[PDB]
């Protein structure tokens, strides 16, 4: 249709890179000199809690064409590596530095299990990107971004459940995602091939150690 | 039409969740079984290589000979 | 649009049958786990039994072998 | 390359006037930000649907579509009692709703 | 010309015809259905690829409890020895009996003659072989006694990948036999649970007291060498693996005992071209290709429907234009009949290419009295530049 939404995921990727005005203003907007206090509180409830955060994160999960690059194999990721890389950087910034209390709804849980299964899409995308370069500059960053995003989403879902404490049966519902949490056989494959990196298999083995700690705490 | 669509979709999603949970449980129990087997065999070999330092020769050789050939089950068909 | 939807709702049955294939494979893996568990239990029991036989026939050193008997008296030898 | 954030500062860069490290960093800065920020001098200059829209073709099509629809209104000398109404269903939509209503009891 | 614009029935038709919401949330109800097929397809590309990788593993090799490719077969180790003072006879025998509903005098039976790879009874009289009959009848001469190590090689066809291991590897792994994938996987999962993995690279591995005896002849028990995993994976391929599977039993043919044609027990089992045919790694691929052929059959009928969907949507927009044109006239027939004329001659002026002011507006004198402001600017601009 048109690449005009790919310009926005770079504005949000470059404007999140400053911890002062750029991220303080974004924090006070997403989570919550004398007349604009009245203007901001008028604009925020004119926007129809935490609809802004889930709208921004759901839009940043758009423009990552999971369905298109996983439907048909190297050309589409070689064409869309910068927009994917900057979108994953923006989502990682929002997850790590904004989400940690005035919430009343579990946002990483309704991102992880939103009937589109974006975690399985990111895991299959990491498989695809790991199966081209070892069988073209940004791909080692994109692999670690995908795995660290899945890990931080699962950990923040469990932490949000521990803070909120209203839905106790989520350890089943987190472990019942049909293509999350890669098996021990592909990690056995990853520990043997010399063409893989060290941080890639480190993030994978960290993810598997999270998978084991799911099943231990399950019962 | 929308009701039948959402009914079959919910049924297939619950089937997917059940199969995924059972596959995770099977992989976990396989890995735990392998770990316990390695632990048992390592501990038994360690204590037999420690303990060897008449009758004790016969019983130690009996246990080392039994450890030298682990065994399995007799699984076959029924002739009669 | 309804003629377009009914084709895919008739298509869904083969994807339903693939779940039955997966259930067959998972039951076969359950059979493997049960048989390997049975082959593990009898071997561990036989080995700990002749270990108890060896510690019965064996009688800085006394406390060591008594610590070994405290180990293999109960089946804690996995730990 | 991928020069710096310090190379983007105003102190190390020229201004309206009226060293060696600065003149080394400004080589990599202008060699990086002129292969990044340069526009596409080729095709795919359409960018969307609403840029190659043509005002002349749409104006011509609306001139035709107003003229014939007004000739449909005035010059068609059929009286109002004689304008026969069209069917609200087709010959295929009336078959599919006989089929599905037959198959609705399952 | 795939226009993304005209897939939307935005406001003006859906407010008038309420069924369009029932159309539109129909289409969205389709759009999450096909996506459910898409996550299905990436599921079915996964599990088949999961099972062709785990095809070598014994998760799908040892359990075959619908019909395992195994038939047990007992063997009597017989010995007839007479004509001695109580010529010491040595009529030693091996008899094979198929465990079935079968008899002893059955013609063309799957004995240890018709189906055995090798039975190499290593005697201590003269040793015999078995190159690939109703029984093994050995008889030489001698006086005192003979002990024979009875060794039975099973049917070591290349399609039973369960091979034996070293006498050391069974003590640490726990498997007296299996495939090479278990031999490459069990020490791999043994390394991680006792922190023998090291970093300088993931390839280096600390050896152990249970791993120095893995290679005793290679002389690695003299130096605790933290070596690469590559030497370990290149160690267990033929230094420990593949003995062509033997079974042994020690017994002597006795001078005074009568016979052992119906007294002694054994346990050797075997047909084999069944469980390697109906495997899930190929049945799942066949089902995947079947569903792919069904998708490629069902797709052009969907495309021919989408053609007519777009052709009806274009007619809906064309009829909406004429409905609006016929309603704005019928609401006010003098103002719409002045907007229909003033936007027809103006529609001719632009298409012809002409431009400028209206000729009959600027011909009067009140135009230059209401526009008194811009004329005093423009007259000074033209006069001062010298063009008036």
């Amino acid at each position: 249709w048109g690449k005009y939404q790919t310009f926005g995921v770079d504005i949000l990727a470059k404007l999140f890179s400053l911890e002062k005005p750029n991220l303080n203003y974004f924090k006070s907007i997403l989570l919550n000199n004398h007349k604009d206090k009245k203007l901001l509180r008028r604009l925020l409830n004119l926007y129809n809690r935490h609809n802004l955060l889930n709208d921004v994160v759901s839009f940043l999960f758009s423009a990552i064409p999971l369905q298109q690059v996983l439907s048909q194999p190297s050309l589409l990721i070689d064409q869309f590596s910068p927009v994917i890389s900057q979108s994953l950087t923006s989502i990682l910034v929002i997850v790590q530095k904004i989400l940690p209390f005035n919430f009343n709804k579990n946002l990483p849980f309704v991102w992880l299990s939103s009937e589109e299964n974006i975690g399985s899409g990111l895991l299959k995308l990491s498989e695809i990107i790991l199966n081209i370069n070892n069988s073209k500059v940004l791909l080692p960053s994109i692999n670690i971004s995908c795995v660290q995003l899945i890990k931080c989403l699962v950990e923040k879902s469990i932490c949000f459940e521990n803070c909120l404490n209203n839905d106790p049966e989520i350890l089943k519902k987190i472990a019942s995602i049909p293509n999350l949490f890669p098996t021990d056989l592909e990690i056995f494959q990853l520990f043997t091939n010399p063409s893989v990196d060290i941080q890639i298999i480190n993030q994978y083995q960290l993810l598997y150690n999270l998978k084991n700690d799911i099943l231990t705490n399950l019962e | 039409q929308m009701e039948k669509l959402d009914a079959k979709l919910n049924h297939l999603k619950k089937l997917e969740k059940f199969m995924e949970l059972e596959r995770k449980t099977l992989e976990r129990q396989q890995e735990n079984l392998l770990i316990q087997r390695l632990n048992f065999n390592q501990n038994s070999s360690k204590i037999v290589n420690v303990l060897s330092k008449e009758e004790i020769r016969s019983q130690i050789d009996h246990f080392k000979s039994m450890l030298s050939k682990p065994e399995t089950l007799s699984i076959g068909k029924n002739p009669f | 649009q309804m003629e377009k939807l009914d084709a895919k709702l008739n298509h869904l049955k083969k994807l339903e049958k693939f779940m039955e294939l997966e259930r067959k494979t998972l039951e076969r893996q359950q059979e493997n786990l049960l048989i390997q568990r049975l082959n593990f239990n009898q071997n561990s029991s036989k080995i700990v039994n002749v270990l108890s036989k060896c510690l019965n026939l064996i009688s800085e050193i006394r406390s060591q072998i008594d610590h070994f008997k405290s180990m293999l008296s109960k089946p804690e030898t996995l730990s | 390359n991928i020069p710096s954030l310090t190379s983007f500062a105003e102190e190390n860069n020229y201004q309206y006037g009226y060293t060696y490290a600065q003149q080394q960093l400004n080589k990599q800065r202008q060699d990086f930000e002129r292969v990044r920020l340069r526009p596409e001098q080729l095709s795919n200059i359409i960018h969307d649907e609403s840029d190659t829209i043509s005002f002349r073709s749409n104006l011509l099509k609306n001139f035709i579509s107003s003229n014939d629809a007004f000739n449909m209104l005035s010059l068609t000398t059929v009286p109002c009692d004689r304008i026969e109404k069209s069917r609200l269903f087709s010959e295929k939509t009336i078959r599919y709703l006989m089929q599905k209503q037959h198959e609705m009891k399952t | 010309h795939s226009h993304p614009s005209d897939m939307v029935i935005p406001d003006h038709l859906a407010e008038l015809i309420p069924e369009l919401y029932s159309f539109q949330q129909l289409v969205d109800s389709e759009k999450r259905l096909d996506h459910f097929i898409h996550l299905r397809n990436l599921h079915m590309k996964r599990m088949v690829a999961q099972w062709e990788r785990s095809k070598l593993s014994q998760e799908f090799l040892y359990p075959h409890l619908n019909f395992p490719n195994v038939k047990f077969l007992r063997i009597f180790i017989s010995n007839v020895s007479e004509n001695q003072p109580w010529n010491a006879t040595w009529t030693m025998r091996i008899e094979g009996r198929l465990l079935d509903n079968v008899q002893a005098n059955d013609p063309a039976r799957e004995k240890f003659s018709s189906f055995i790879e090798s039975i190499v009874v290593d005697f201590k009289l003269e040793s015999v072989k078995w190159q690939y009959f109703d029984g093994l009848d050995i008889k030489r001469v001698g006086s005192e006694n003979v002990e024979c190590t009875i060794s039975i090689l099973r049917k070591s066809s290349p399609e039973e990948p369960f091979m034996s291991y070293s006498p050391q590897l069974t003590a640490i792994i726990g498997l007296k036999s299996g495939t090479s994938h278990d031999a490459i996987f069990s020490i791999y999962k043994y390394i991680h649970l006792n922190e023998l993995l090291t970093n300088d690279q993931v390839s280096i591995v600390k050896l152990d007291t249970q791993l120095i005896t893995l290679l005793p002849s290679s002389l690695k028990e003299s130096s605790p060498d933290t070596m690469k995993l590559t030497d370990l994976l290149s160690l267990i391929n033929s230094t420990h693996l593949l003995p062509l599977q033997p079974i042994e039993i020690d017994y002597t043919v006795r001078v005074d005992k009568a016979s052992t044609y119906g007294e002694l027990v054994l346990d050797i089992e075997v047909a084999l071209k069944f469980n390697n045919t109906q495997r899930e790694s190929q049945i799942g691929a066949a089902e995947l290709n079947e569903n792919a052929r069904e998708l490629e059959q069902i797709k052009p009928k969907i495309a021919l429907q989408d053609k007519e969907i777009t052709s009806v949507l274009s007619n809906l927009h064309e009829s909406n234009k004429r409905y609006r044109f016929f309603k704005k006239i019928s609401e006010d027939p003098v103002k719409a009949l002045n907007e229909c004329i003033a936007s027809t001659s103006n529609a001719l002026k632009v298409l012809s290419g002409d431009e400028g002011y209206n000729e009959d507006m600027v011909r009067r004198a009140n135009f230059y009295k209401e526009n008194e402001a811009m004329l005093r600017e423009n007259i000074e601009v033209i006069l001062s530049n010298g063009r008036m």
